[PDB]
């Protein structure tokens, strides 16, 4: 009928020659929709395969000896690491911009801005700006509640005043999610059960200033839930953002499936939530009203990034299939109005988000 | 020292 | 001081009402005597009635209605299931009257202690509970309210003038489509409007009263509020000079519009409330804006006259039940000193026998 | 057809 979301397949890494074996969390990265790095090993010559999303058919291969590679969100500047050794190269100008040696192994790192790399070690989190001659800065000490977890994600609000680290572990025969929410201003951490989340800016009607929101999904003991709350003291003169909560569904077949990704379109004010096993959920950022929900991938999804173009969400799955999902501006309203029979939400989305 | 990346050279 | 008096009466949340059901289509308040919420508790639907004289003891019952509305003055409830309508006297556990429409009712509300207005896609009916009556088509729906979301239906005292209000999204704004019908002249008039109410007013030097029609709108001209006499002045009466003012919208409220109006014949004042919680106080006679301010940070979706005080009472998406009324103690001093409007002040005192 | 269970 009509869908309130458009789905699209942009690539099949396997048609590019990549080995399925390297299509996974620890060997294929996608820091942004502009590139995809895959570490393969032909003979004992490990090497990275960079894929320009604008030239899928021309992947450049280069010998590397890094245990991890992560291309910058906006340019052919790449971060490589080997143990405590970190180097950033400007591929195009064939040079090493910066280099640093950590006094701990980095368990997980990722770009969190056009110029800043976040480094996670077993017990602390650092931010490393490429701006000038800067060296890692410890942002905060890991909370004991993540001790032992496999770190899977780090996120930040816009002003980098709220940080969210996330790890997952097996407990009770179920994937449990552990998150640490740290406030740069009040120097305080907060343990939160959660699997996926993201931050978002939002100007409530009647508010002069925007509001910083923290939205997370969790499949806890009470099943699936999704919260949306305002983080920190509201801007002077502003107003609270009512905390919102709504469960996230999980059919009976998906018994040990859980949330693995979350992008938020500030363009439509919606929350895309993907589960490990191919489920896509649409939620209104404002009310938390679950707009849509179906299955976009039979293979598991391990990585995603904002699809800037559509204001949606892009991602790779275990088969090498690169797919996206965005709001189908042409019908989101009609769908909400008719199919969902939610006149209020629809009247609001249109007006609010000028659809 | 040694580079983690080799770009011809 | 304040010309009005604010007051929280309840927090439906504290009563165990799911915030999901605290909206336009599931929570109804046809008077300040009761609030009905429709909840899906388990796989079975049910209505929760809250007796405003005894909030703490909400009574729950199994229903299968897609809509429920309490009589303004008694535990007599209208329940609808598609084209099927039933009226029950809860305390007598009896089915008073029943009726099966040919078309689905998209909106209905009590307009008197004994009449229920029904709105179908293309017509409006009245249904008295007096005797063995049935629904009586009052008039056909104007094409301008075609595709609108019906949100209100009001009558003057003598049920001679009828107002049906719809709303929709157009050019990225909420446009208000009203239909004003004359029972006597059998003629309908299209009017761009959001909220409005009727009122009886005896102009000085008139034996009989004037029947006023006040309505507020945020059209392209920005926001305005009109007060005009409707119909032909009673033989002998001078006519009531039409009034037109500006209703302010600050720059934060960009898509905010008028959502409810209640007029107090007691102080002859109009209480206007915007979608996103603003409150305006205009003099019914002159249309002089006497006060404005934020009263709810969460949007309001239903109000009713608040009898005890003659103010207005409503509910926001949060569940808070607020009410604003004239602060009899200082509405005069306020006008006089804060507004420095000695004339309006001296008038309102003498007019409505105050101080 | 009772649209209301009341007992």
């Amino acid at each position: 009928q009509i869908l309130p979301i458009r789905f699209q397949e942009h690539l099949q890494l396997q048609n590019l020659g990549i080995n399925p074996a390297n299509i996974g969390f620890s060997t294929l990265t996608m820091e942004s929709d502009k590139f995809i790095c895959i570490r393969e090993k032909v003979g004992e010559q490990a090497q990275v395969v960079i894929i320009d999303m604008n030239d899928p058919s021309n992947p450049i291969r280069r010998p590397i000896s890094a245990d991890s590679a992560i291309m910058n969100p906006a340019s052919k500047v790449i971060a490589l690491k080997a143990g405590k050794t970190l180097q950033i190269f400007n591929i195009e100008m064939k040079s090493k911009m910066k280099a640093h040696t950590m006094t701990d192994d980095v368990t997980f790192w990722k770009w969190i801005s056009l110029n800043t790399v976040a480094l996670v070690t077993d017990n602390a989190v650092y931010h490393w700006s490429m701006e000038g001659e800067s060296q890692p800065v410890k942002m905060f000490d890991r909370h004991s509640s993540l001790a032992g977890c496999q770190i899977i994600n780090y996120r930040t609000d816009a002003k980098q005043k709220w940080l969210l680290l996330t790890g997952i572990s097996a407990q009770q025969n179920r994937v449990v999610g552990a998150m640490q929410l740290y406030s740069v201003d009040r120097k305080v951490s907060q343990p939160i059960e959660g699997h996926a989340a993201s931050f978002a800016q939002f100007k409530m009607e009647g508010n002069a200033e925007e509001s910083t929101l923290f939205c997370f999904a969790v499949r806890g003991q009470a099943g699936g839930k999704l919260h949306i709350i305002e983080v920190g003291t509201p801007p002077t003169g502003n107003q609270p953002f009512p905390k919102k909560a709504v469960d996230v569904f999980f059919p009976p077949e998906a018994q040990n499936d859980f949330p693995v990704a979350m992008q938020i379109s500030e363009k439509h004010d919606v929350v895309f939530l993907i589960t490990k096993y191919g489920y896509i959920h649409l939620y209104d950022l404002e009310t938390g009203t679950c707009i849509y929900m179906n299955r976009i991938s039979g293979e598991t999804i391990f990585v995603t990034a904002p699809h800037e173009a559509t204001a949606g969400i892009i991602g790779v799955n275990r088969k090498g299939q690169v797919l996206s999902v965005c709001v189908e501006e042409e019908n989101i309203i009609p769908y909400i109005t008719n199919v969902l029979q939610n006149p209020d939400l629809a009247l609001r989305m249109a007006v609010r988000n000028n659809l | 020292a040694v580079s983690l990346l080799d770009l011809d050279a």
